[PDB]
């Protein structure tokens, strides 16, 4: 959700 | 720049306002702290799971006994979390709507406050003020800034601590739980700053590089478009499209490596992220496998950390926001701070009783406010007795008017005194000044309101009885009567514009109603009809007799009543006295009466890019990899955490961390390879196509007749910047969104299909919470854009009464009568007051509930995610998954949102782009058709030619126009004026077909002879002629296209046109260049290479066009010289304006409104009298003046 994919 | 003190910026805050902002400030601290906190329990979670998850596959050996500790740990545990999330909730609601409201509540009170205070102190400047300030600048200052303020002193504060405090508590949380894992992220943290300064660097360096390389080709786009008619005249089409296609062929190239770069750079950056990220969690791996930290402390410090670094980004803006609002209230403060010398605000000053009226003028030295530059008033001595009317004449400098400045004390005089009865005028209140005095202005003003209110701005207090004896009194009765609505009959700027006079009238009615002691009228009668003059006059003369005037006009018909005349010299008053005495004195006044006596959307274009079937599926194929790729993070940190959570025995642990932490790498840099290549494919897609576009446009932009190109819709830039937006545009939409937007969809895809096929029914749940929280999330968007939009509505009526008051001022200060639109500002300002009251309300409970359905959401996940879920055989790491991939596709979704006007644009951008490159001309060159005859020997015959030219189908230029000039003889074209000479030469070119009427050459009819051919017998030469930038052999030989010209030949033109003295001359000769670039050369030049490139041509048909226009002395000669010797061998048609050169010619012609009026060699048309002999006579009459 930050940047990655959570 | 400037800024004002933080304390006095909020001096309008006070009591509720202060609580408020304290209990905002304090509120959004908390909602700042709120989250992070939520973080903190995410690893308590984790915890929980994770000792369950080890116990659990610790066993291998007995099942049900599982069923037992596990599930009540999960119970109680879970049951806890979850009360806790649901805790937030209400919290992060609740602190939200009292953050927002009580913020905006506060904004809103003081706004209103700081605008009625501007407005006043508008209005409580003196005019010396207003003189040496835009008043435009100044409402606009006024409108603008205030909104500027608002958005300094509004919400944003509040946001701005809220994000302080995430960023406060997430380091403090990341530091508590471990010190070492923030020390550790802190140094990637630079390392992530050092690559998007890099990126910057690049993005800065194109730019300009970019600005360089189009310019190169618009750089020919534009002197080709502006030299159109000489290349059509020359038909050099082709070439111009050649040297077009190939700087584009240069700007792609540039483009590809622009591309290449852009997109490696990106790539690398995304790797750096991924490598730096996925190395810190490793880092964390294994401080975990020292059994140092827990698995879910990790978490919860990398995400409170990452969220408060995050948060100082996030946090910046709001910074600015304040900062600029201090700046925009300076020069708003500084205006309210201002006290002036006179005020007329204040109470103060004498009120004089049974006032006499008798003046004086003293010793009074004056300059507006230019200041030193000019001093009009020098010196000044004057007196007029009570009752009596005294007259100002004067030559000029309106020094005359100065005294009426003065006598209103709109300005202090620099040195001296004007005395009002035997006071000082500057003892006495300014107001009641005003009010005593009466004022009639050359120009009047009428405020746009009924009649009886334009009246009633003399007295608030008044009856429709006053009203109606003060028109009558002003003779303006009748006129109005006769108007419909009576009294209430409209007038201003818009609406009802009437009689010069008339309204005079009405401002002689206002300024009657006022009872003045003391009148002043200046210039009132002057700038009017005289009819009516006489009627105002006579209302003039009836508002005197009560009282003491001061009268200046340029009118001496209104003067010999006066009592006393008074002239200026130079600010000086000298004469003085009755009429017959000044008309005794023969002085400037005697000297002065002996003076004066198409939408679309379709893919087409789309078909266009079709030329390269490949470059797009790669592209494609390559980012659904990308969008495939995107959610296998999320799928390794589930299993990273997942497995680690899942782990059991410890052992295997550290063994597959490792496995993971690497293929989590492995997943980068492989996305360094697709990501690179969608980019450049679609990049290098875009730069082809961009070409094809802006050559096709080009040529078929060359193929438009001249017809189109006198268009005042279509202009030489307006066609240069039509070229380059529609182009570029269409790149944009072709270009990176679309490859984001599949891999956006196969992101999400993929995501759903994996979070699909392992939650069951938890991904069900989510699906129907997020859509909502979404679609709240817009809904809001358009409320704030609606109540947006509405307010603009209310406060443009008060900014409207702002202007009308402002921009009429020097009016209103004469009216007083300023505290009237100070109340009107006031209740035109309470409605929006009202709204933003509401406005606050409404902003809260949209924020708030659009937060706490996220965190209330977030229950419904883990509560959803434990107990039926887990009570199942469903698992926690696949939990993490399904969270991370959905939420993570949703916010891959955004881009498309984000994505979506730039289509619009490119459609409504290549809705054009189309129909300019459908649009065929009546006459176009590139048509292969037509005779090309093989006879050489012109002729011209013009028979019965009527024309009116596209632009203006108004007045005709030729009507029933016939000509005929045999081969190997000069026709001369004599015309009183116009283009009726030049429409010959321009419709022998074909640049127009006439209305009615044909032109044959060799016999043949033009219109059905080819167009290129027959203009490639054309000898043209024009008056300024243009010359491209290149080898000045490249402009001579540019008279002959389709074959290379020798160089022998462009010699024996350049001989011809006796233009080789300067080709000799010059260090480059031939080679040298011109056009401004590289060289500068003056009119004979340019004009000698006009006749060699027209006469290199060799031409059948020579056509000069005032060729000797511009020009002057020995020039002129040297080039009829040329001109004549240029002739005499060919047809010519010689329209030049020199008649005297015009002297020897086959045959003269006269034309006359179209038609030809006189005919015939020069001793006829001079044994004939009439209008040719008045042009060669007439013409002869200055050259008999210069001798």
């Amino acid at each position: 959700x930050l940047x990655l994919x959570l | 720049k400037p800024a004002v003190s933080v304390l006095t910026m909020f001096r309008y805050a006070g009591w509720l306002d202060r609580l408020y902002m304290l209990v905002g400030t304090l509120a959004a601290i908390i909602h700042g702290v709120a989250l992070p906190l939520m973080m903190l329990i995410f690893g308590d979670m984790t915890d929980s799971f994770a000792s369950v998850g080890q116990v659990s596959k610790q066993s291998t050996q007995m099942s049900e006994a599982d069923k037992r500790a596990m599930f009540a740990k999960l119970e109680e545990e879970m049951t806890t979390y979850a009360y806790y999330y649901t805790g937030i909730g209400a919290g992060v609601l609740i602190v939200a709507y009292i953050q927002v409201s009580f913020w905006c509540l506060a904004a809103g009170r003081q706004i209103h406050k700081i605008r009625q205070k501007f407005f006043h102190a508008i209005m409580n400047q003196e005019i010396g003020w207003f003189d040496v300030h835009d008043v435009g600048e100044l409402n606009t200052r006024l409108t603008d800034d205030v909104s500027k303020i608002n958005e300094g002193i509004g919400d944003k504060i509040g946001m701005f601590f809220q994000a302080m405090a995430t960023f406060f508590g997430g380091f403090i949380i990341g530091f508590t739980r471990g010190w070492k894992l923030t020390l550790v992220i802190l140094a990637i943290s630079p390392v992530l700053g050092l690559s998007a300064g890099i990126w910057a660097k690049i993005l800065s360096s194109f730019t300009d590089k970019e600005l360089h390389a189009y310019a190169k080709a618009g750089a020919v786009a534009e002197e080709v478009l502006a030299a159109i008619r000489t290349v059509i005249a020359f038909g050099g089409q082709k070439k111009e499209l050649e040297r077009y296609n190939n700087n584009l062929e240069e700007a792609k190239r540039l483009g590809i490596k622009k591309a290449i770069t852009a997109n490696i750079s990106m790539g690398a950056a995304f790797l750096l992220i991924y490598a730096s990220y996925a190395l810190a969690f490793w880092y964390g791996t294994s401080l975990v496998i020292s059994k140092e930290y827990s698995i879910g402390q990790v978490l919860t410090v990398f995400f409170s950390v990452l969220i408060g670094a995050f948060s100082v980004g996030q946090a910046s803006p709001n910074i600015e926001a304040f900062a600029n609002a201090r700046g925009a209230a300076y020069e708003v403060f500084k205006i309210i701070d201002n006290k002036p010398s006179i005020d007329s605000f204040s109470k103060s000053g004498h009120k004089p009783d049974n006032i006499q009226g008798n003046l004086e003028f003293k010793n009074i030295h004056f300059s507006y406010p230019s200041r030193k530059e000019v001093q009009i008033l020098k010196g000044l001595n004057l007196k007029v007795k009570s009752g009596q009317t005294v007259a100002l004449v004067g030559n000029s400098g309106c020094g005359k008017s100065t005294t009426v400045q003065l006598m209103q004390r709109l300005y202090d005089p620099l040195d001296g005194m004007v005395s009002i009865d035997g006071q000082d005028i500057r003892t006495i209140n300014v107001r009641y000044l005003r009010e005593i005095i009466g004022v009639v202005s050359q120009e009047p003003v009428l405020f746009a309101t009924t009649i009886a209110e334009n009246i009633r701005y003399g007295r608030e207090d008044v009856t429709m009885d006053e009203i109606e004896k003060a028109v009558k009194e002003a003779n303006a009765y009748d006129f109005i009567m006769k108007l419909p609505h009576q009294f209430d009959t409209l007038v201003g700027e818009r609406g009802a514009q009437l009689s010069g006079g008339q309204k005079q009238r009405i401002a002689i009615a206002r300024a009657l109603v006022r009872n003045p002691k003391i009148l002043l009228l200046d210039e009132a009668t002057s700038a009017l009809d005289t009819e009516s003059e006489a009627v105002v006059q006579a209302a003039l003369d009836k508002a005197r007799e009560g009282r003491t005037t001061i009268v200046i006009a340029h009118r001496l018909s209104t003067v010999r009543n006066a009592d006393v005349i008074a002239g200026f010299d130079g600010g000086v008053i000298v004469e003085q006295g009755n009429h017959d005495e000044l008309m005794r004195e023969k002085g400037i006044y005697f000297k002065l009466v002996m003076t004066q006596t198409p939408p679309a959307s379709f893919w087409r274009i789309l078909k266009l890019n079709s030329t390269e079937w490949p470059y797009f599926v790669v592209g494609i194929f390559c980012a659904i990899i990308n969008g495939g790729l995107q959610p296998a993070f999320s799928v390794i940190f589930s299993k990273v955490v997942g497995v680690f959570t899942n782990g059991g025995p410890p052992e295997t642990q550290r063994q597959n961390s490792n496995l993971f932490s690497l293929l989590f790498l492995i997943l980068g840099i492989i996305s360094f390879i697709t990501f690179f290549l969608q980019g450049f494919t679609f990049g290098k897609a875009g730069e082809i196509l961009t070409k094809r576009l802006r050559y096709m446009v080009f040529k078929s932009m060359l193929r438009q007749d001249v017809s189109w190109f006198d268009d005042p819709k279509n202009t030489t830039g307006a066609l240069t910047t039509r070229l380059a937006n529609d182009a570029a545009q269409v790149k944009g939409a072709t270009g990176s969104r679309l490859a984001v937007i599949f891999q956006n969809i196969a992101n999400l895809g993929t995501g759903i299909i994996i979070s699909l096929i392992y939650g069951w029914q938890l991904t069900l749940l989510l699906l129907a919470i997020v859509p909502i929280i979404a679609i709240a999330g817009v809904v809001e968007m358009k409320m704030l854009s609606g109540q947006a939009l509405k307010d603009k509505k209310e406060l443009e009526g008060s900014g409207k009464i702002a202007t009308e008051a402002i921009e009429n001022f020097r009016t209103v200060v004469s009216l007083t009568r300023e505290q009237k639109f100070e109340t009107m500002y006031a209740q035109s300002l309470q409605i929006p007051y009202r709204n933003a009251m509401k406005k606050a309300h409404v902003f809260g409970i949209t924020f708030s509930f659009t937060q706490a359905m996220m965190y209330f959401s977030y229950a419904a996940c883990f509560r959803f995610g434990a107990y039926l879920v887990t009570q199942q055989l469903m698992t926690f790491e696949n939990v993490l998954l399904v969270f991370s991939a959905i939420v993570f596709g949703a916010m891959a979704v955004g881009q498309v949102s984000s994505f979506a006007p730039d289509y619009a644009k490119a459609t409504v951008s290549a809705s054009h782009i189309i129909r300019i490159i459908e649009k065929t001309p009546e006459i176009d060159s590139y048509s292969t058709q037509g005779l090309k005859p093989n006879m050489l020997e012109g002729n011209v015959q013009f028979s019965g030619v009527v024309f009116n030219y596209p632009t203006r189908p108004s007045i005709p230029v030729l009507q029933g126009l016939s000509l005929e000039v045999k081969k190997g003889q000069t026709l001369a074209l004599v015309g009183s004026s116009g283009c009726g000479k030049s429409t010959v030469v321009q419709l022998l070119e074909r640049f127009y077909d006439p209305m009615a009427g044909s032109v044959f050459l060799d016999g043949k009819e033009i219109k059905q002879l080819n167009v290129q051919w027959l203009r490639a017998q054309l000898g043209i030469v024009s008056q300024e002629p243009i010359l491209f930038d290149c080898s000045i052999a490249e402009n001579i030989a540019y008279g002959d296209n389709s074959r290379v010209v020798s160089y022998e030949e462009i010699v024996r033109a350049a001989k011809e046109a006796n233009i080789h003295q300067f080709i000799d001359s010059l260090p480059d000769k031939y080679n040298t260049r011109v056009g401004d670039k590289g060289t500068q050369l003056s009119g004979g030049q340019k004009q000698r290479i006009a006749i060699a490139r027209a006469l290199v041509r060799q031409p059948h048909i020579l056509l000069l066009d005032e060729a000797t226009s511009a020009l002057d002395t020995e020039s002129e000669k040297v080039v009829q010289e040329a001109l004549d010797k240029a002739r005499e061998g060919r047809t010519c048609i010689v329209i030049a304006h020199r008649l005297s050169t015009i002297q020897n010619a086959d045959l003269i012609v006269v034309i006359q409104n179209g038609k030809v009026k006189e005919h015939g060699t020069h001793q006829q048309l001079l044994a004939q009298k009439g209008i040719y002999f008045s042009m060669v006579s007439v013409q002869a009459g200055a050259k008999r003046s210069l001798e």
